[PDB]
């Protein structure tokens, strides 16, 4: 079992990690 | 114009020589047989990548590896495949040509960093996963075959967009810095072990493992030999019929798999548990050991998952791209000129 880092429910950025 | 002012200095133990327009220089790590270096381009006003190549032109398998590179990457004009903004050398002349750098527009991270160290909504695959697999039918349109798609040849910035780089051989390697280790992950069963009987369809394989671990965070076959790997795969997608397990395994893997009692497909439904069903179906499309089922990038982009951005309209294709030349066995002066024709040849994009 691999349960999703962020649960599906009913502008995108990501974090650069420096 | 004619030829730029020049300056040196020294990074990673070495002179970079380039031109003025390129300030600010700042090493982000190694990259394909070089290393990386980030600046500001005064030009463009745009941030940049400088990949300098680490002795280019030292044996034949190298020269060779040099001409491929420049050869692809300057055929590569596509939103979601790094491409060149500029190539260049301090040599003035063929006699004096040793060094190759090469310049991109810069980008923040790799999916790799990503992975390891923030969580990834269902948006967020989404789109991550949709340049993926456009970009993946502008490569496959040229007729060529990635082979090592995964999350550290996958470059990202900070509003989430998505470029493909480093092809890799049809060649098994544990030699340094290759990435041998973490390929073995995402590879398709048709070639963990030998480069015989496979088409573009292993690329799309590699994609499944890719949105797996995007979707949960982890790696999803993290096997420690060839054996372990099969198994964790087939534990998922249940154990095939005769003709195809010998396929996709070796003479000893195909009796230790026998060895174990029959494994049944599980559904996808409940190993991802959360996950948004129509990120489950598509993964049930991608992961198949049968690579003609497998789902082809062309018709992936016009799945449900990604209703919110397809366009089949600015999806483009590509001019197929022309790899006769491997096929030549010559000098290491002898590939390096052709590296240098293709230096001088090269024309950059439109200042927009
Ligand atoms: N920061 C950044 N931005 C874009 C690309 C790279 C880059 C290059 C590279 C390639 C061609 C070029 F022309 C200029 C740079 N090669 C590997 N990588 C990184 C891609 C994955 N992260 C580590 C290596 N790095």
């Amino acid at each position: 079992v691999y349960p999703v880092s962020v649960p599906y429910s009913s502008t995108l950025s990501l974090v650069m990690p420096s | 114009q004619e030829r730029p002012t020049f300056y040196r200095q020294e990074l990673n133990k070495t002179i970079w020589e380039v031109p003025e327009r390129y300030q600010n220089l700042s090493p982000v790590g190694s990259g394909a047989y070089g290393s990386v270096c980030a600046a500001f381009d005064t030009k463009t006003g745009h941030r940049v990548a400088v990949k300098k190549l680490s002795r280019p032109f030292q044996s034949i398998i190298h020269a060779k590896r040099t001409y491929r590179e420049l050869r692809l990457l300057k055929h590569m004009k596509h939103e979601n495949v790094i491409g060149l903004l500029d190539v260049f050398t301090p040599a003035r002349s063929l006699e004096e040509f040793n060094d190759v750098y090469l310049v991109t527009h810069l980008m923040g991270a790799d999916l790799n960093n990503i992975v390891k160290c923030q969580k990834l909504t269902d948006d967020h695959v989404q789109f991550l996963i949709y340049q993926i697999l456009r970009g993946l039918k502008y490569i496959h349109s040229a007729d060529i075959i990635h082979r090592d798609l995964k999350p550290s040849n996958l470059a990202v910035n900070e509003d989430c967009e998505l470029k493909i780089l480093d092809f890799g051989l049809a060649r098994h390697t544990d030699d340094e810095m290759t990435g041998y280790v973490a390929t073995r992950w995402y590879r398709a069963p048709e070639i963990m072990l030998n480069w015989m009987h496979y088409n573009q369809t292993v690329d799309i394989w590699s994609v499944g493992c890719i949105m797996a671990e995007l979707l949960t965070g982890r790696t999803l076959f993290p096997g420690t030999d060839h054996i372990d790997q099969l198994k964790l795969i087939l534990r998922l997608v249940g154990t095939p019929g005769a003709e195809l397990l010998k396929k996709i395994s070796s003479e000893s893997a195909r009796n230790y798999i026998q060895s174990l009692a029959q494994m049944p497909k599980m559904n996808f439904a409940n190993v991802f548990i959360g996950a948004n069903p129509l990120a489950v179906d598509l993964l049930e499309k991608m992961l198949v050991l049968d690579s003609d089922k497998r789902i082809t990038a062309a018709q992936a982009l016009a799945h449900a998952y990604f209703a919110q951005y397809h366009d089949p309209d600015d999806e483009p294709v590509a001019d197929p791209y022309d790899q006769s030349f491997e096929s030549r066995d010559l000098l290491i002066d002898e590939w390096k000129s052709l590296t240098y024709d293709e230096v001088i040849s090269f024309v950059p994009p439109p200042l927009d």
